[PDB]
């Protein structure tokens, strides 16, 4: 609450629920190896 | 000597280890073998 | 067949066999089995 922020984006998507997991920057598995893949050097906040 | 990394040779540790983790372990021996070259050069000076 | 081998026993029977001469495409493991956990305490998968 207390920075000024660029470039902010949203993403949305529903998963089975065990792949929670795979939601994480660095990660093994088809929905981070095929459908959904996040940078290594993440900034931001995964929501659940 | 590995300065506490799992190994010594950096072609094995990058050919082990993925980037993200890669980075401990570099670093590490990133800052024993600087270590050994300062000591050596301030020798040298000396020396001289 | 060793992973759908149901033979996991027990702690005083942890038999462990030498397993040997593979050319395992590992891939399997983080691939074709979905197998839930893959805490991997030093190698990453990918070079496995
Ligand atoms: C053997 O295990 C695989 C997953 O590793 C599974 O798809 C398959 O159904 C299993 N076989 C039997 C007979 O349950």
């Amino acid at each position: 609450n207390d920075l000024c922020f660029t470039n902010v984006y949203a993403d949305s998507f529903v998963i089975r629920g065990d792949e929670v997991r795979q939601i994480a920057p660095g990660q093994t598995g088809k929905i981070a190896d095929y459908n959904y893949k996040l940078p290594d050097d993440f900034t931001g906040c995964v929501i659940a | 000597s590995n300065f506490g990394a799992i190994s010594s040779v950096l072609n094995d540790i990058l050919s082990r280890l993925d980037p993200p983790e890669a980075e401990v372990q570099i670093d590490r021996l990133i800052t024993g073998r600087l270590q050994s070259l300062q000591t050596y050069v301030t020798q040298q000076l000396i020396r001289a | 067949e060793v992973f759908n081998a149901t033979r996991f026993a027990s702690v005083y029977a942890w038999n462990r066999k030498r397993i040997s001469n593979c050319v395992a495409d590992y891939s399997v493991l983080y691939n074709s089995a979905s197998f839930s956990t893959f805490k991997c305490y030093g190698v990453s998968p990918t070079k496995l």
